[PDB]
């Protein structure tokens, strides 16, 4: 089958270069061109460039000064290379077959998430979110866990190990200065808290951190 | 560059419904070597975009016949005759006629469900956080529909924007609702200059906002 395997860094320093290698199988680079596309929440999908089968290139005008695509036909390798990355170059990068003519010989690479940052590995601070002293008791009670100031992604959050699955929402991280923050909420029957324990389990494999935080009334 | 305008931005549908997505280019999509390169992609959460339709109307292998592409010039349409679960995701048009090649902004095909009000909960800063000289006030707005929502923070009656960070969840695969967190970060010192902290959610399920607050001096 057609396959596009990508290999490259998950993380790049500000002002350093990004190199991704797309390794192709199922079709020949002498016959087909390969495009490069990136994706960010802000910009949607963004076409960056193409290396045609005859070996000429074309580039998005906004990247011409810092982007080069090249290849090795015999090794089925396409090389994407971009200089001077900054925060707004954070995106998922894809090699892909596009402008297609055929039923069949058309795929996209899996995609390489690239974050551009100088932040060091940093464990999260974990804070419990218990309802305020003067909160109303209502038949369900919602608790939470604030996971603050970590880098890089990801963290995982569970509640009572795997015990509490239902009524959980763990929200996507957002950058706060150079560091990530997220929170997780869990909703249980009022009768059963604080009488039964509720503990959020936070893991940050990058820093080898595991923290349990028991949610106790104020 | 050629702007590709996709509409609608989101398209709520029930299963079984027809669906129609439009794509408009800012200039005529001309042939190259006799081929008019207008493509539609479907992206599902966490996966790469997959090709549905190539060359305007041509159905890529493995794509079922409930999908159809049509149009010419500056006006193109993707139709789904009878929507199934697996069709949900974000659809994109793409033109390969004029360099630089360009994608539409995306149309998110989503599940329709009964409207639901957000369950709002506010949380003062923890004492552990206060010890570190930081103060985060967290608001959860959970299990609402539709997805359009507005959150506003007030501090002793005054609106407050700086130091606010929001995060939205994807549509839930089971109950089809959305959820959101809103977090107001302050210094301890600033947190203690004020008494009343309010989290206001405006949502279509009411003309009045949902208000949740606490007074620092009663905690
Ligand atoms: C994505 O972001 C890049 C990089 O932008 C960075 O973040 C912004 C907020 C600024 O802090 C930049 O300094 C960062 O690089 C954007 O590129 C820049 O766009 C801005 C215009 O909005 C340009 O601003 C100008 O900077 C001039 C300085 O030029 C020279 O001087 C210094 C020497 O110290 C050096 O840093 C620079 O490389 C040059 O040697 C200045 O004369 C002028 O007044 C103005 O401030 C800036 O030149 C660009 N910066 C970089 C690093 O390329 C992209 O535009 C942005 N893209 C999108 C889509 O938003």
């Amino acid at each position: 089958q057609v396959q596009l395997k990508e290999s490259g860094p998950g993380l790049v320093q500000p002002s350093q270069s990004l190199s991704i290698t797309c390794t192709v199988s199922g079709f020949s680079l002498t016959t087909y061109g390969v495009h490069w596309v990136r994706q960010s929440p802000g910009k949607g999908l963004e076409w960056l460039g193409v290396i045609w089968s005859g070996g000429s290139t074309d580039y998005n005008a906004a990247f011409i000064s810092r982007l080069s695509i090249s290849k090795d036909n015999s090794k089925s390798h396409v090389f994407f290379k971009m200089n001077s990355l900054q925060a707004n170059d954070t995106a998922i990068y894809y090699c892909a077959r596009m402008r297609i003519t055929t039923d069949w010989f058309a795929y996209w690479g899996q995609g390489t998430l690239v974050t551009v940052s100088a932040a060091k590995t940093t464990p999260p601070s974990v804070y419990p979110l218990a309802p305020g002293s003067a909160a109303q008791t209502n038949s369900m009670v919602t608790l939470g866990c604030l996971v603050k100031g970590y880098f890089p992604e990801p963290v995982t959050v569970t509640w009572n190990s795997g015990s509490l699955s239902s009524g959980v929402h763990t929200f996507p991280a957002v950058l706060q200065s150079d560091l990530y923050t997220l929170s997780s909420s869990v909703t249980v029957p009022s009768s059963t808290w604080p009488s039964e324990t509720v503990t959020c389990n936070v893991a940050h494999p990058a820093s080898s951190t595991k923290v349990d935080k028991k949610i106790v009334p104020r | 560059d050629i702007l590709m305008n996709q509409t609608p931005l989101s398209l709520p549908v029930s299963l079984g419904d027809q669906a129609s997505i439009s794509c408009r280019s800012s200039q005529y999509i001309v042939h190259r070597n006799g081929n008019t390169y207008l493509e539609w992609y479907l992206q599902k959460p966490g996966q790469s975009p997959k090709l549905l339709i190539y060359k305007v109307s041509n159905r890529f292998s493995g794509v079922p016949d409930r999908f159809s592409g049509s149009g010419s010039g500056t006006d193109f349409t993707l139709k789904i005759s009878r929507v199934e679960a697996e069709d949900l995701g974000v659809y994109y048009c793409f033109q390969g006629s004029h360099v630089p090649y360009t994608f539409g902004g995306g149309t998110k095909l989503e599940l329709k469900r009964a409207d639901a009000a957000p369950t709002v909960s506010i949380f003062p800063p923890s004492s552990e956080q206060l010890t570190s000289g930081g103060a985060s006030v967290v608001c959860f707005l959970n299990n609402f529909y539709p997805k359009d929502i507005n959150v506003k923070w007030k501090i002793d009656g005054s609106e407050r924007q700086n130091g606010v960070l929001n995060s939205w969840t994807d549509q839930d695969s089971k109950d089809s609702t959305y959820s959101m967190s809103s977090t107001l970060t302050l210094t301890k010192d600033e947190y203690e200059r004020h008494n009343s902290y309010t989290c206001e959610a405006t949502h279509k399920t009411s003309t009045s906002p949902i208000v949740k607050s606490f007074n620092r001096n009663e905690c």
